């Protein structure tokens, strides 16, 4: 069980950030790349190769 | 412009080959071989012969293909979802190992197999192997089924039994108790979509390859009868 | 009066057949070899209920045929064609069930989507060959004076035939596809009883009416609808002044109603119920 | 050796200290995406039995699929015509992959072997052996090295040229069912049958983090486009979004009227929509930042087992046990 204790020790010394910053980063990314996903925004049929 | 023509030609060739492959795919019947340890599964497959294993055998111009899985051995079974389109499942259990409990473990495995959500419409062919070790243990044996299986005390032989000539009543009682202990689980939640076909086999037995044929024919006939609302 | 009843019959015949055809066409899970025969049967019933019933009703109510002789002959041809194409399909369905049950290991090879089309086309060719060929040609015409007098006029369209055609068409349409159906369903009943006996012997202690009910419904509706007419058809030709025209027309119209019952008999599976619930519901 | 409980309590308390606010509180004034309706554009037929896997090409044009009749067919989505058809030695296959360079195709199955095929030569090029259980997934890390996950609770990083395992990853208790690679192909995640997902380092070969949200087997795992989050789907009819930096989950996606399992999970280009396949014969479209359903993808007559989104995010493909592939847009 020495390996298990060593692994738990390794995964306890990490640098964590508050989840507010993580949520802000996710929202910023989603808003920044929101105009370049054809599924979310229906593009005209001229640019659709499946028509 | 010629690229479309070349693609169409390749498509035509591929569809032509798939047409030939479909016939042989529909012709064959697939079986799954599943048994616990020390059952006598290797002897059974060897006598039909004369992380996976495949066996071809043809009976009366019908192609049967049987699979044995040995590479993946665990109490948890996640690969069992892949076998929901087989014709039948062959279950091999050692009848004489009621004290070495192994029989209870086999019963639990059968109960788990029967009630799986993906195996709702799959029948089971049951082979109760080792018919001579059981006879030796029952006739003039120190051990008795009473201690290991307390329900045996109040069990009576059914009046419809057809014993083989010359065998004692005691071995008949033991054999029929073991068979009904599986039939009780089989009949509880069948709902008419799938049945169980119990058999008695041993080392010197030459009709098993015909028994599988007959059972598969019965399975298909019953399925077709039920589909048309006649059974 | 009777107009309401005839309109209701026409609507009932059209609605069920159209619904069945659309349900088979729209969903790909119903595209099975067995469902091609049902499609052909539905096509025959729809054509009959949309072509021959309305004009026959108009002729009965008006008591005078207001179309030319050519349209009378064309109507008779369509009537015979549809009637004789709606029964051989039932025979084909019965034979398919026979093969499925009695030969389970060879059913896949025997029947293929290519062979079903050939069988259907042969059935329709044999059907239309006995209807248009001896009616557009005047081989079916009678000889007595009433027949000639009605043929001359352009306002009466009645069915007058000789003995040979009245026997041959009846044998082709009804009597041949009856013995086959009887034999097939008897064998199917025997197989069902044999299987039920095995189940009872094997596991009866822990635990033949469904088959009887289903076969009874299937055979009884067909025999009751089409049997009396195909006896009086021979009868009124063997000896005259025996069957009145009114009884002949009544039994003939009783036969037509069988087209409104086929969807209620051959399309009762749960898959068809799901299909009918998905659309128009 | 009972000190492990103290370590687990310390980790749990450290994680709970960072929970300043929920994701829903942060994302509460964002306007919803509204109803999203997609209709089938193509339908591909030709598989004799049920389909277990598919994988889009990097050109957003070709794709590969695997079925239980033992055959791999390479399609052409634009012109819905077949290009290749490879028969297989063993007819039980559970996964397939398509090389980033478009030159190779891999497949594994119930036999404990991963096989690769040379498309531009179609014959077997290599066979990788060493796993003691069935393969669940495989992904081409490069044109020479591949990472695979197996049912013996291990993952390996293979070398195609020599055919020998280079690195072995251990630490799961139950069967490993899926994996996904980061966009930079430096770290990958996996989901096991002990209801736990782990983060692995490819170069070093050690586990960095562990996530313990789900209560049942994890069938599918996907990776956020940013590279700092991932989503998993399990048998308890829930999808959970975790986070690498914060080291705990942020949101759960579930509805009270659904009680079936989940077989596949995928994201979109922006990551706003999360697409998940279910056992209820259909697929659902979620809102990643608000946890609200935004559409249904119905039309399959059997359970959905595969799901994928193109590199340019033009279309989504679904495979099912009905032996049909459908393209949605
Ligand atoms: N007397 C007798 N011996 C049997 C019978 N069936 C199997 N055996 C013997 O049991 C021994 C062990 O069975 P094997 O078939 O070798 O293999 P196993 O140990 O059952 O495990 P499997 O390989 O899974 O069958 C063999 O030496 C067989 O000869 C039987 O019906 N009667
Ligand atoms: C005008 N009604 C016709 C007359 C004779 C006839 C019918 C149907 C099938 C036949 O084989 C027939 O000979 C009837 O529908």
């Amino acid at each position: 069980a020495r390996k298990l204790v060593e692994q738990l020790k390794m995964e306890a010394n990490i640098d964590r950030i508050k989840v507010s910053k993580a949520a802000a980063d996710l929202m910023a990314y989603c808003e920044a790349h929101a105009k370049e996903d054809p599924l979310l925004t229906p593009v005209p049929a001229s640019e659709n190769p499946f028509r | 412009r010629n690229e479309e023509k070349a693609q169409r030609e390749a498509n035509k060739k591929i569809e032509k080959q798939l047409q030939k492959d479909k016939q042989v795919y529909r012709a064959t019947h697939r079986l799954l071989l599943l048994g616990a340890g020390e059952s006598g599964k290797s002897t059974i497959v060897k006598q039909m012969r004369i992380g996976i294993f495949e066996t071809k055998f043809q009976v009366d111009k019908v192609n049967f293909h049987m699979f044995d899985v040995g590479g993946q051995r665990d109490e948890r079974r996640k690969w069992i979802q892949c076998f929901n389109d087989v014709t039948a499942i062959i279950f091999v259990v050692a009848s004489s190992s009621y004290n070495m409990n192994r029989l209870q473990e086999a019963l639990n495995l059968f109960k788990s197999i029967w009630n799986n959500r993906w195996l709702r419409t799959i029948s089971v062919i049951l082979f109760l192997n080792k018919q001579d070790l059981l006879a030796e243990k029952v006739l003039a044996g120190k051990s008795k089924i009473e201690d290991y299986f307390p329900e045996f005390a109040r069990y009576t032989t059914p009046e419809d039994a057809t014993p083989e000539p010359g065998e004692d009543p005691r071995v008949t009682r033991a054999k029929y108790f073991i068979r009904d202990e599986f039939l009780r689980i089989s009949t509880a939640s069948g709902d008419g979509r799938h049945y169980c076909y119990p058999h008695f086999t041993c080392a010197v037995d030459t009709e098993n390859i015909r028994r599988v044929f007959n059972d598969c024919r019965d399975i298909i006939q019953r399925m077709h009868l039920r589909q048309y609302e006649l059974l | 009066g009777m107009g309401i009843v005839m309109s209701l019959i026409v609507l009932a015949i059209v609605f069920g057949n159209v619904l069945v055809i659309t349900a088979i066409a729209k969903f790909e899970r119903l595209q099975t070899v067995t469902n091609y025969f049902i499609t052909s049967l539905a096509c025959a019933d729809l054509v009959m209920g949309l072509a021959v019933v309305p004009f026959g009703a108009a002729h009965i109510l008006t008591k005078t045929w207001t179309f030319g002789n050519f349209w009378c002959e064309f109507w008779t041809s369509i009537d015979v064609l549809c009637v004789t194409a709606s029964i051989e399909t039932l025979c084909v369905i019965a034979v398919d069930r026979y093969f499925a049950i009695t030969s389970p290991f060879k059913y896949q090879s025997l029947l293929t989507k290519n062979k079903a089309r050939v069988i259907i086309l042969m059935v329709w060719i044999v059907s239309g060959l006995t209807s248009f060929l001896p009616i557009q040609m005047h081989w079916y015409r009678a000889t007595h004076q009433e027949a000639i007098n009605c043929y001359a006029e352009e306002t009466c369209c009645d069915f007058f035939t000789n003995q040979a055609y009245a026997i041959a068409s009846s044998i082709v349409s009804f009597y041949v596809p009856l013995v086959i159906m009887v034999f097939v369903y008897s064998r199917v009943f025997q197989e069902a009883k044999r299987q039920l006996q095995k189940i009872d012997k094997s596991e009866g202690r822990f635990h033949e009416h469904k088959a009887l009910k289903t076969l009874g419904i299937i055979m009884g509706t067909f025999t009751l609808c089409w049997l009396p007419f195909f006896i009086v058809n021979i009868v009124h030709v063997i000896q005259d002044n025996l069957i009145r025209k009114e009884v002949y027309i009544l039994l003939n119209w009783i036969g037509y109603v069988n087209s409104g019952f086929n969807p209620l008999i051959y399309c009762r599976s749960p898959d068809f119920r799901i299909a009918f619930q998905e659309l128009l519901c | 050796r009972q000190e492990a409980e103290q370590l687990k309590n310390q980790i749990r308390d450290a994680r709970k200290a960072c929970a300043d606010a929920t994701l829903s509180q942060i994302t509460n004034n964002i306007d919803p995406v509204g109803r999203i309706q997609m209709r089938t554009r193509r339908t591909l037929r030709g598989h004799l039995a049920k389909i277990y896997a598919m994988h889009w090409g990097t050109d957003s044009r070709l794709l590969v699929s695997a079925s239980q009749d033992g055959k791999l067919i390479i399609w052409d989505s634009y012109t819905t015509n077949k290009v290749h058809a490879i028969p297989l030695r063993s007819s039980w296959v559970m996964t397939c992959a398509y090389a980033p360079s478009g030159n190779y195709v891999a497949c594994g199955g119930l036999d404990n072997i991963c096989s690769i095929y040379n498309l531009k030569t179609v014959r077997v090029s290599r066979e990788l052996a060493g796993h003691t259980g069935y393969l669940s997934c495989c992904r081409f890390l490069d044109d020479n090295q591949i990472v695979t996950s197996s049912g013996d609770t291990t993952c390996a990083l293979w070398d195609i040229e020599t055919g020998q395992q280079t690195t072995t990853f251990t630490g799961h208790t139950g069967d490993v069912m899926s994996l996904s690679l980061a966009p930079d192909t430096r770290l990958f995640v996996s989901g096991a049958c002990d209801a736990s997902a782990k983060l692995w380092d490819v170069r070093e070969g050690m586990c960095r983090q562990t996530f313990t949200g789900h209560e049942s087997d994890i069938n599918a795992i996907c990776f956020f486009p940013n590279g700092n989050a991932f989503a998993t789907g399990s048998d308890d009819a829930t999808c959970r979004l975790f986070d690498l930096r914060a080291d705990q989950e942020l949101m759960t996606y579930s509805h009270d009227n659904i009680i079936c399992g989940i077989t596949s999970v995928s994201f979109s280009k922006s990551g706003r929509l999360l697409l998940a396949g279910y056992d209820d014969f259909n697929c659902n479209v979620w809102d990643a930042l608000k946890a609200d359903r935004a559409g249904v993808l119905a039309g399959h007559d059997n359970r959905v087992s595969c799901l994928g989104v193109t590199d340019d995010g033009m279309a989504v493909a679904t495979g099912s046990w009905d032996s049909f592939l459908k393209i949605w847009n």
